[PDB]
């Protein structure tokens, strides 16, 4: 009767915008079409990651395991473990959390045990420094993944360990209307349980791609010795484009798996760099949601942010039409005046939200 | 009642009387029968011991052994110190080519050490170098108190 | 409420282990702090 | 025209991009490896891209409260 | 049982907040004694 | 491993001691600790689906 | 005798240093076609038998029979250095060889003799060659201590390897494509994941060097020989000798493995092969 939702689509997107906003959610049909119908482990899991990161918030699941009854309550955060599931690793779980981190009582150091990493979901490094520096832009101060144990794609045991200890009031508005010049082209490429080689030989094709440019190519290397390793082999890699000047960031990741050569991977990761930085305005397509919904929990102002023609497709038309059912805030979409690059300048004004579980 | 639970040492001309708690004991007459001790002068180690106290201690309670045993010398007698608790065990091993394996035999226990008079055992007017303070609001927070 | 003393310390299996690998690596080692014959 | 689009209920959302013109995986969109490796054999098509106190606060605010009424 | 663990739990929090105690008191005398050294010795000059 | 093990008169194991303190501590250890975790929230999830 | 051939279960072979490409059967031990080619040391068979491969010290590459006469082809100058080991694919077409010119060369059987057609530089002196018996990955040793494997449709070099600290010698590949086996002369084979190249248990035995190393093709198990006549296998699980055979008096050089069962020959240094079967 107050705010329904169907299947789970934008799923993580729908419970953290519930439990920011202070609205009861209520979910339902979650793959109702299915010989293994409902809410999966993974996703299950992570909401009793919630329960624990947050306090009062209550959750009933029916029978059919397919919709889901959440009412939310107030954002305590603090220290704790949390286990994750093996069927999906630790950046499905601590990306809700990077949004959700910065506005609760205590701070966040909360350890995520398992897999690392994998293909559809998010590198630790790549949120590290393609969605840290972004958050550093919005606003707060002092926050780290701390990688003190990698894992691996098939049996993990690697630990990070979110770390966040700004709790800002709220999210500073943004204002960014100017494509950022790139100045250095930087990434790492992470290996565990193999040959150190297999990072030269990934490095090396990847700046001999992207070596043709006047841009400051620096790619590092790392191997994972000793339990630091992971429990099973596995290496990847990931670059940023960084620019310095106002501090954005664009990134690429990606991880070998059973036969992948390490000269073609780099070759995979660099043009899916330039292919995400040539559709991308001011703002990476995969940082879009976090950037979004800074600008959208930053004061009672307008803040507008650069995107172009490419980013609006059907991830970021789910994402206003989620935002618009939680807390009904209209996107204003401006026109740029010079029409050689069909820019849009999206003006949001923010809903005057602050942390309200601050020791004062 | 069959539990023993005082440990004096006294070393009597003139010496320093140590009184030691005894906690958990562990009898080979009631457990084990597999043969004699070893009985060879052993060797000792000695675990964590660097309080001034704890050098005092262990000055007192290893010049009881005898002195000087030979390489070949077998059985190993432990003094390992776990927050004022001094547990003790005595092995006997071999060398393997991997390694060493220990063997368990004879007692084992924990003593706590309560009082050190420096009078002997008889007197009760000795002057205390050191006994621990059970009933101060700090107790539980440092070792050899 | 509040307690006077630390209680006794019980026996583990753990703290036995802990006990048997360091006087195992002692012993690898031999620093055995014996006296000697002076 | 696309804030309509957009805030429209009925229509779904490829059908609203094809007009103009699933987000637990998290990774962005990407084509044929080999298909973007041909096109950025050469890549300058990107290189258009590449190459007191108080009154301070006064000011911030100030300038936001403008620029918030001009874009109103 | 529940004796050991929270005694040892309440001295290692009573130890951590020594170490936080004395950790701010000592900032906020060294990093305001540098100026104020500072200030004392731009004034006893004139 | 000799004493890890305890006997008896005959007509040995009636059980063994480091192995019975190690559950003996492991179960009420986690139970502690849940009651730590627990003791002092509202929101829970329902028993199951 | 240098080194041994064997098909299924019939006629088994014997190659030495005058070209005695002796052939046997294992049911009256008579050499059946016996003729000389001169310093042979590596050979093999082609798949259907009675046509044999077979390379030599000299510059040399051979091809011999069964039925006919002796002498069909041969490609002198086929390398300008000496060649150490040579195999068919698993089908039985191509015929990759390599050797010590820094080289690695293919050829293609075509109708009666041979054909080349594409070579490969490296960076060192390639001795040995092995590749696997679905044409998944070939494999080469070189004597700056590594092992290379290259795919077989592309060649695009899949996994340097190295570990060794001495030139490994012998390659082999596990039989349904999972796991390769490198083995050195410093006594320490290798037991090599595949799907990034993870060492498993660098493993030691045969006290003065192993000379070959080979697969019991039906499981995942193996056979390695010694440098001082000691044969043992070992199975691909646990990793622990179950079995050692001490039966030979000098340096086993070769030894071939038959693939029905696991029917195994070997070829020491003094003069004697002999055949180990089942219980």
């Amino acid at each position: 009767k107050y705010t329904t939702f169907q299947g789970s689509q934008n799923f993580r997107l729908r419970i953290v915008l519930a439990t920011l906003s202070g609205k009861p959610i209520k979910i339902e049909k979650i793959r109702s079409g299915d010989l293994n119908p409902g809410l999966k482990d993974y996703e299950v899991s992570f909401l009793r990651l919630i329960e624990s990161v947050t306090n009062g918030s209550v959750i009933e699941i029916s029978y059919t395991g397919t919709t889901v009854i959440y009412r939310p309550g107030i954002i305590v955060g603090g220290a704790s473990t949390h286990i994750c599931p093996s069927s999906k690793p630790v950046g499905y779980f601590v990306e809700p959390m990077l949004y959700l981190a910065p506005f609760s009582k205590k701070k966040f150091s909360i350890l995520f045990k398992g897999i690392t990493a994998s293909h559809n979901d998010a590198g630790i490094e790549a949120i590290k420094w393609g969605l840290m520096p972004v958050m550093e832009k919005f606003g707060v101060r002092e926050c780290a993944l701390h990688t003190l144990k990698r894992g691996s794609p098939p049996l993990g045991g690697g630990e990070v360990h979110l770390v966040v200890d700004s709790l800002i009031a709220q999210p500073i508005t943004m204002h960014e209307i100017d494509r950022p010049i790139i100045s250095s082209i930087t990434g790492v490429a992470y290996s565990t349980r193999v040959s150190p080689s297999l990072v030269n030989r990934m490095i090396d094709g990847a700046k001999k791609v992207l070596k043709n440019l006047q841009c400051e190519v620096n790619i590092t290397a790392d191997v994972w010795r000793g339990e630091n390793s992971g429990k099973s082999p596995g290496w990847g890699i990931t670059l940023v484009a960084q620019s310095k000047q106002k501090g954005w960031s664009y990134f690429a990741e990606d991880i070998g798996d059973a036969g992948s050569i390490p000269e073609e991977l780099g070759e995979k990761v660099a043009c899916q760099l330039l292919e995400e930085i040539s559709k991308s305005a001011a703002v990476g397509r995969n940082q879009l949601p976090l950037a979004i919904v800074y600008m959208v929990i930053g004061k009672e102002d307008i803040g507008r942010l650069r995107i172009n023609k490419e980013q609006i497709d059907e991830r970021f038309i789910i994402l206003l039409r989620d935002i618009k059912k939680i807390f009904n805030t209209e996107v204003f979409l401006k026109p740029v005046d010079e029409a050689d690059n069909e820019d849009m300048i999206a003006t949001i004004k923010g809903i005057g939200f602050t942390n309200t579980s601050k020791k004062i | 009642r069959g539990v023993p639970t005082s440990l004096t040492i006294s070393h009597f001309p003139h010496g320093p009387t140590a009184q030691f708690s005894l906690h958990n004991v562990v009898m080979r007459h009631d457990i084990i029968n597999a043969g004699n001790q070893s009985e060879v002068n052993p060797h000792l180690i000695f675990d964590n011991f660097t309080t001034a106290l704890g050098k005092r201690v262990v000055c007192i309670l290893k010049h009881l052994f005898n002195a000087g045993p030979k390489k070949d010398s077998e059985r190993v007698i432990t003094f390992a110190n776990r927050g004022d608790f001094i547990s003790v065990r005595q092995h006997v091993y071999v060398r393997t080519r991997e390694g060493v394996e220990i063997a368990e035999v004879g007692p084992r226990f924990e003593m706590r050490l309560f009082e050190l008079r420096l009078g002997t055992l008889e007197n009760k007017d000795a002057d205390v170098e050191w006994q621990l303070r059970r009933f101060i609001r700090t107790a539980n927070k440092k070792d050899y108190l | 409420f509040d307690r006077t003393a630390k209680p006794v310390p019980v026996i583990t299996s753990e703290v036995t282990e802990s006990l048997e690998d360091m006087i195992r690596r002692r012993i690898q080692d031999s620093n055995f702090d014996d006296l000697q014959r002076r | 025209n696309i804030g309509k689009l957009i805030y429209m209920d009925n229509i779904s959302p490829e059908e609203c991009i094809r007009r103009w013109r699933d987000l637990e995986k998290f990774v962005p969109y990407f084509d044929t490896f080999e298909k973007l490796a041909k096109k950025w054999k050469s890549v300058d098509a990107i290189k258009e891209r590449f190459l007191t106190w108080y009154e301070l606060q006064k000011a911030k605010i100030s300038k936001q409260l403008e620029i918030n009424n001009i874009e109103y | 049982f529940e004796a050991r663990q929270r005694i040892e739990e309440k001295n290692k929090e009573s130890s951590d907040y020594h170490a936080k105690m004395a950790h701010i008191v000592n900032t906020i005398n060294t990093e305001e004694g540098a100026e104020k050294n500072k200030y004392e010795r731009e004034r006893k000059l004139r | 491993n000799p004493f890890e093990i305890k006997a008896a008169r005959n007509k040995i194991a009636v059980g063994k001691p480091g192995i019975s303190k190690q559950i003996g501590e492991e179960q009420r250890k986690r139970a502690f600790e849940a009651r730590k975790m627990m003791k002092n929230k509202r929101g829970g999830v329902i028993d199951k689906r | 005798v240098r080194s041994i051939d064997i098909s299924d279960d019939n006629k088994l072979l014997a190659t030495a240093s005058n070209g005695s490409l002796k052939i046997w059967n294992i049911k009256t031990h008579k050499c059946i076609r016996t003729f000389e080619c001169g310093y042979a040391l590596t050979c093999k068979f082609l798949p259907g038998g009675l046509l044999v491969i077979l390379g030599t010290r000299n510059g040399e590459l051979q091809l011999f029979d069964l039925a006919s006469s002796s002498l069909l082809d041969t490609i002198e100058d086929a390398h300008d250095a000496a060649i150490w080991s040579l195999d068919l694919t698993s089908d039985g077409k191509r015929l990759v060889t390599g050797s010590a010119d820094k080289t690695v060369k293919f050829w293609d059987f075509k109708v009666l003799k041979l054909h080349h057609d594409t070579t490969l530089e490296l960076t060192d002196d390639i001795l040995c060659v092995r590749v696997s018996p679905d044409d998944r990955y070939l494999a080469i040793s070189l004597l700056d201590n590594t092992v290379k494997v290259f795919f077989l449709d592309s060649m695009k070099f899949y996994l340097s390897l190295y570990g060794h600290k001495l030139p490994v010698l012998s390659i082999d590949i596990s039989f349904d494509s999972k796991m390769i086996i490198t083995s050195s002369a410093d006594k320490n084979i290798k037991i090599w994941g595949l799907d990034f190249g993870d060492c498993h248990k660098s493993l030691f035995a045969h006290q003065d060097s192993i000379m070959n190393v080979k697969f019991l093709p039906q499981s995942h198990n193996f056979f390695s020989c010694s440098k001082d006549a000691v044969v043992k296998y070992w199975d691909g699980e646990k990793f622990e000798c179950i079995q050692k055979l001490y039966a030979h008096q000098s340096e086993v050089w070769a030894l071939a493995v038959a693939t029905d069962g696991g029917f195994v020959v070997s070829s020491s240094h003094d003069h004697s092969i002999r055949i180990w079967e089942e219980t």
